[PDB]
């Protein structure tokens, strides 16, 4: 049980799916959200793209790592106009300056 | 009251702070009783049908046991002893927020904080084993 | 049955329904005047809930429907020392 | 950054009060608004200089008591619309209020705080009621501002409105529903305070003015039913009116006053003419219209006091009846019609009380409590009736009856013969008397089947129990176990030492001496043929030593084989030319004296002067030839009788019924002391009939005879007189 | 002879008997009952025992007596319930 | 001055507490001693060449938890467990006085020996090897003791004093 981060550009998604789900299953349960055609979108693991055939508890993840506390981020692109763009990750904001109570 | 013990009870804890129990005699006053090292158990006794209370050692919070508040014992069946586990109790972002705040801050330090004027008196609240049998007698 | 959540900042957090509402203001924004659902019960806009506290809240929303009643260990939630404050402004304001 | 920050309050206002209004009597409203709403609300009560939670709540109570006002103005003005323009303005402020609670959510929680320090100090100090206490949800507070709406003099239009067209069940306007639900559940839906009654309102303001209306309504529409309509006719138009009360009070009240309206609708119609029902009440019995009995239940079902006046007319009607069909069936001689009477009562009325008075175990009582009296009449002095005649029925269906034949029937009709036995009272009386008559059958074994009386033990075996059957369950192992003794002595007699035929064709039914009735050794007499009892002696004693305990006592009250006291033919002649008494001789030494009239007549029938035969003479006999009937030949000579006859005779088995009632009188005692030592006047009373009912009946009449009995065999002196003396010890 | 024969033939006989246990012992003291039916003194001394044969047996005075109903007698009387005794 | 051991003598009443306390010091068996004496009582004796005093509390009276007895009871350094072998009760309530001990001490090793009395007594009811069991799994000696013969009296009072003397080697 899994549970995931999907965040392009500004908009971030919350989920869950289980390590016998595939890429496939992910491309279309985030389709029903983004009402977009899974064929074109692929998602990334911050250094390359994940295969459909493999599935999600081969390319890593696994329970411990992935904790409703602090789930993974999963980067997803859009693959329309012929051309791939660059994963715009976008950070949320600093957090400001810790107060008096750092002792 | 005074009645016979045919009953043990185990005491296992899955919280990972560490875990003072106190348990209600027929006077009705807690007792301080030596702190369960965390991922551990121990073989003890009871009293049969008498309550036991289960609070943090450093700052005193909330424990559920059973999914339960009380522990109350029961008759022994078939040899075999009972087993009572405690668990960490789902608390609110508000009730789990002062925690962190409180462990942090200095207690003669709450004023210096700027926050809202309403929360200055929920921080200052320090849980109580008082306060906290007194919104059980209800029911 | 998906809510959208909007930051100051401008980030777009979409969470479930049932996961969104063990807030009582956003059950009761949800819960408001005439429902229409065609391009209602969306786009729920806070003007002061930065996108880092709002991340947590989700955190929280998930944690706690997948933790309740559940008969196995209960881990500690981490705050950041650096967002208590504002978190602990955003709990009160939402009454978690 | 939910810092504290600086609001002027003069602004944010302005702005929210236009939100604010919109969401009351449901205008439309930007979506985007709404959610902008919650954080102004919020940024208020966290303002930094001071808090403005108390500046914010004053304004908006000020805004619900100048709206209220308003919607107050445009419905007193219009008049005879009140009821629709009421509803209208209640449906919009109703759902606005609810609207309004959600978006003073936080404020809410303030009060809650702010309330709770004040309520630990109203003991100490009310400070004016903690200053007209703010009530916990702003939600909760417009519901009180509209209910002074409601206390304003529309109250008084608005109860005269709504009786006014209830009242419209004498004619067929048929008043619209909706507005008459929605104005009603009003006044329960404003009160949503637990501390106090929720309903208090509702029963104070609407309950009292509907109660009291409803009856004096209702006091008239009876009493013009009866100048027009017959009895019959009344009862029909009852149940359309209660009917329809229930529908309509269904569609218009609350849930919580359906039982109350129709309490008083019931006590107005009925209770009140209860005289004129109760006087049809004996002519509707008497007559066989069992249509119009059923509406007399229904409505006598509700009513308490009712109920009683018919138990009695009902159970005179049996009384009646069944004793018209006992007499008429004197001096017929029969008893099994006695049974069929009873029977016939009792299976026409069972179904009465079912088809078409619904069960009512309580009326159920009134068959038995008065079929019981039919059964013992008591009343004429003749053949006893009631044990006799039940008594005198089993056996028909038991013994021979070659006539009378009705296989796999009696099983059937022996099962329906219990409705009627558990009805008597002496039931002692009829244990005994058929005790004597069963045991009569299986001695000359002229039952018809010997698993045919099974079922008899059988179904008296739960009915009368183990102890009143504990002897009568003796009469039937007796007879399957004597099947063994005979032949067992079959076996022993080829297996003799001497191996001596001894001439011997012999047969013996063993009793048992505990439980047979029949009388052992009226005289002495003892008299036995000398040459037959050799072989007989020797079974004795070849017997005895079988079971090493057991002496038997022979005797010839029964003997056959009928050949009772054997002549024994010799070779002497007498005379005998009229009456008896002809100097008997030669006379053995049976004890015959007073027997002789018994006796003698047995032969009378066949052979009087006694000197015919003698013709051959031979060492034993000729045995010539045969020709006619040998051996038993005719058998018609028994002289045993049916019934026993003798109207003398049976007078003693009742008198020893008699005698056995009076060791239960003294005896039912021991247990009685043993438990209770001492004793009150009262007590004793009763008490045998607490465990004796069943077994016979405790009048107190004969009860003043056992006490007498009670004064003897005590010694021990009596000194108090506080409760009843005769109790020992 | 109008209807008749010279007979004198023996047939079978059979009849009905009555068996006793010889020893009355005097009905008792207060049972006054059939020695062969339960007494109603064995409920109060308890002793279990021949439940077929209530009272008929060797009695405590090394003489026919009932099994249970002269066992209280030790207890309470002296007298003897059998001989010189009767109906009362 | 000279060492001195403060030991205590517990178990259910009626097993011999008294009668093994007076045997071990005034030399003679005294039988029915009042069973609701309790009181201290101190000898000089010399176990494996060393000199040394013994405290012997003999305990009686209503069972009672306060402060005062827990802390009268916690100066004890050794405790005698003493059950009849006759009385199979008082072995079983030889857990129950266990458990007090290591309560008012405050550890698992307590300085504590497990004696059987009345064994010139033929009515035994337990077996010698159902006390050696559960000796064992306590981790104590068990001695045999008649206070009437002094039997083992002296034998288990001195291995207590070594069961002293050993845990404060440790
Ligand atoms: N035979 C025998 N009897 C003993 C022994 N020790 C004690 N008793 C008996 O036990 C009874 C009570 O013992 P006591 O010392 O008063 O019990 P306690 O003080 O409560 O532990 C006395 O009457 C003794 O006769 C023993 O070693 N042998
Ligand atoms: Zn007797
Ligand atoms: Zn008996």
């Amino acid at each position: 049980d899994v549970f995931l981060m999907i965040r392009r550009h500004k908009t971030t998604i919350f989920t869950d799916a289980k390590e016998s789900s595939t890429v496939f299953e992910l491309k279309r349960i985030v389709e029903g959200i983004l009402k977009r055609p899974p064929d074109e979108q692929r998602l990334y693991k911050d250094d390359q793209l994940l295969d459909d055939g493999k599935t999600l508890g081969e390319c890593g993840f696994t329970s411990q790592t992935a904790r409703p506390q602090a789930p993974a981020t999963v980067g997803l692109a859009f693959r329309a106009d012929d051309t791939f763009e660059a994963l715009c990750i976008e950070p949320f904001s600093s957090p400001p300056e810790l107060p008096d109570v750092m002792k | 009251v005074n009645s016979r013990e045919p009953s043990q009870v185990i005491f296992c804890n899955r919280s990972p702070r560490v875990v003072l129990p106190v348990w209600l005699n027929f006077d009705g006053e807690p007792q301080p009783y030596p702190t369960l090292p965390p991922g551990t158990g121990r073989r003890i006794h009871s009293y049969r049908g008498h309550l036991w209370l289960f609070r943090d050692a450093g700052t005193h919070d909330g424990l559920l046991v059973n999914q339960t508040e009380l522990f109350v014992p029961s008759l022994n069946v078939d040899g075999q002893p009972i087993f009572a586990n405690i668990t960490l109790p789902v608390y609110t972002l508000k009730e789990r927020c002062l925690q962190v705040v409180r462990s942090l801050v200095k207690p003669e330090n709450y004023r210096r904080l700027d926050i809202v004027r309403s929360l200055y008196e929920d921080l200052e609240d320090h849980p109580n084993v008082q306060k906290d049998l007194e919104r059980l007698t209800q029911e | 049955m998906y809510v959208k959540l909007i930051s100051s900042d401008g980030h777009e957090f979409i969470v479930k329904r049932e996961h969104a509402l063990t807030s009582g203001t956003i059950k009761a924004m949800l819960s408001g005047p005439g429902q229409f659902a065609e391009n209602e019960t969306n786009e729920v806009n806070f003007r002061e809930i930065p996108s880092h506290v709002l991340s947590k809240v989700c955190m929280y929303f998930t944690y706690k429907v997948r933790y309740t009643n559940s008969s196995t260990e209960i881990p500690e939630f981490p705050i950041a020392p650096e967002i208590a404050l504002e978190l602990l402004m955003a709990a009160n304001f939402l009454d978690c | 950054s939910l810092k504290p920050r600086v609001v002027d309050f003069d602004e944010t206002w302005n702005k929210l009060l236009t939100t604010i209004k919109a969401v009351v009597m449901l205008e439309y409203v930007e979506r985007a608004t709404w959610n902008d709403r919650f954080s102004d609300i919020y940024a208020l009560c966290v303002a930094y200089p001071e808090p403005l939670g108390e500046r914010l709540y004053t304004e908006t109570k000020i805004f619900l008591e100048n709206h209220v006002r308003h919607l107050h103005k445009r419905v007193l003005e219009s008049e005879e619309q009140v009821l629709v323009m009421y509803h209208r303005y209640w449906e919009e402020y109703s759902k606005g209020a609810d609207y309004m609670d959600c978006l003073y959510r936080y404020l809410n929680t303030q009060f809650i705080k702010k309330n709770k320090l004040t309520e630990a100090d109203l003991q100490y100090g009310y400070g004016g009621v903690d200053m007209n206490e703010p009530l916990m949800e702003i939600g909760e507070l417009a519901l009180d501002m509209w209910r002074k709406l409601m206390v304003e003099p529309l109250q008084a239009i608005l109860i005269r409105m709504l009786l006014r067209e209830i009242k419209n069940d004498r004619g067929g306007e048929d008043p619209n529903q909706k507005v008459i639900h929605g104005v009603i559940n009003s006044f329960v839906h404003v009160e949503q305070y637990k501390k106090k009654f929720p309903l208090k309102f509702y029963q104070e303001i609407f309950e009292s003015p509907f109660l009291t209306e409803t009856g004096e309504y209702y006091k008239q529409e009876a009493s013009n039913l009866l100048q027009e309509s017959n009895c019959s006719q009344y009862m029909e138009k009852v149940l359309g009116r209660l009917k329809d009360e229930e529908i309509r009070c269904r569609k218009y009240l609350h849930p919580s006053s359906y039982t109350k309206v129709i309490h008083e609708c019931q006590q107005r119609m009925v209770a009140d003419h209860l005289q004129f029902l109760h006087a049809e009440c004996h002519n509707i019995i008497r007559q066989e219209k069992k249509n119009d009995m059923a509406n007399m239940y229904v409505l006598l079902r509700a009513v308490s006091t009712g109920l009683p006046h018919m138990i009695q007319e009902l159970q005179n009607h049996i009384h009646d009846e069944g004793l018209r069909a006992t007499s008429n069936l004197t001096q017929e001689n029969m008893p099994t019609l006695f049974v069929e009477s009873v029977l016939e009562v009792h299976g026409k009325f069972v179904q009465l009380i079912n088809t078409v008075l619904n069960g009512d175990q309580h009326f159920m009582s009134a068959l038995d409590k008065a079929l019981t009296s039919v059964v013992n009449y008591r009343e004429p002095k003749s053949v006893c009736k009631a044990p006799e005649l039940l008594a005198k029925y089993c056996d028909n269906l038991l013994k021979k009856s070659a006539k009378g034949m009705t296989e796999n029937e009696v099983e059937d009709r022996l099962t329906s013969f219990i409705t009627v036995f558990k009805y008597i009272d002496d039931k002692d009386v009829f244990q005994k008397f058929y005790a004597r008559m069963l045991a009569k059958r299986l001695i000359h074994g002229l039952s018809m089947s010997m698993d045919s009386e099974e079922a008899m033990i059988n179904k008296l075996k739960q009915a009368c129990g183990y102890e009143f059957t504990s002897k009568l369950h003796r009469m039937y192992t007796d007879m399957s176990v004597s099947a063994d003794l005979n032949n067992k002595f079959n076996n022993f007699i080829k297996n003799q030492d001497t191996v001596i035929d001894l001439g011997i064709s012999f047969q013996i039914y063993v009793l048992q001496a505990g439980a047979w009735p029949l009388t052992q050794a009226p005289s002495s007499t003892f008299a036995i043929p000398q040459e037959l009892e050799k072989s007989v002696q020797m079974f004795e004693l070849f017997y005895s030593q079988h079971f090493s305990g057991r002496k038997l006592t022979w005797l010839h009250y029964l003997c056959t084989g009928v050949t009772t006291y054997q002549m024994a033919v010799l070779l002497a002649f007498n005379n005998s030319e009229t009456v008896s008494y002809k100097e008997l001789q030669d006379s053995t030494q049976m004890n015959e004296k007073e027997l002789t009239k018994t006796i003698k007549s047995l032969l009378d029938v066949k052979m009087i002067n006694h000197d015919s035969e003698k013709e051959d003479i031979d060492a034993e006999s000729s045995f010539s030839l045969n020709m006619n009937f040998s051996s038993k030949r005719t058998k018609f000579k028994i002289t045993t009788s049916m019934q026993k006859d003798t109207p003398q005779e049976m007078e003693q088995t009742r008198s020893a019924v008699d005698e056995d009632r009076k060791m239960y009188l003294q005896a039912a005692i021991v247990r009685i002391m043993k438990a209770r030592k001492v004793l009150r006047h009262n007590a004793l009373i009763q008490e045998v009939i607490s465990q004796s009912r069943a077994r016979f009946n405790p009048s107190i009449s004969m009860i003043k005879k056992c006490i007498e009995v009670l004064i003897d065999k005590q010694y021990i002196e009596r000194s108090q007189a506080s409760a009843d003396e005769y109790s020992y010890v | 002879s109008g209807a008749g024969k010279k007979r004198f033939e023996v047939k079978k006989w059979n009849a009905v008997a009555l068996w006793a246990w010889d020893i009355v012992v005097d009905n008792c003291a207060i049972c006054r009952n059939h020695i062969m039916d339960l007494c109603i003194e064995c409920q109060a001394n308890q002793a279990s025992a021949t439940s077929e044969e209530c009272t008929v047996a060797w009695g405590v005075c090394n003489h026919a007596f009932h099994f249970h109903c002269i066992s209280r007698w030790l207890k309470t009387r002296q007298v003897c319930p059998l001989d010189n005794r009767e109906w009362e | 001055g000279m060492t001195e051991y403060k030991l205590v003598v517990v178990g259910a009443v009626g097993v011999g507490k008294s009668a093994l306390t007076i045997q071990l010091i005034q030399n003679h068996f005294v039988d029915e001693y009042d069973p609701t004496i309790e009181d201290s009582y101190r000898k000089q004796v010399v176990i494996d060449g060393e000199t040394c005093l013994l405290d012997i509390l003999d305990t009686a009276g209503q069972e009672e938890y306060s402060a005062m007895r827990d802390q009268y009871m916690r100066t004890g350094e050794g405790f005698l467990c003493v059950f009849a072998i006759n009385n199979t009760k008082s072995f079983e309530d030889i857990h129950h006085y266990r458990e007090q001990i290591k309560r008012v001490k405050d550890s698992e090793d307590v300085p504590m020996v497990l004696v059987g009395n009345k064994s010139d007594l033929p009515s035994r009811t337990v077996d010698t090897k159902q006390a050696q069991d559960l000796a064992r799994s306590y981790g104590i000696p068990f001695i045999e003791t008649s206070a009437k013969t002094r039997q083992g009296v002296d034998d288990a009072f001195y291995t207590l004093v070594r069961e002293i003397r050993k845990h404060k080697e440790k």
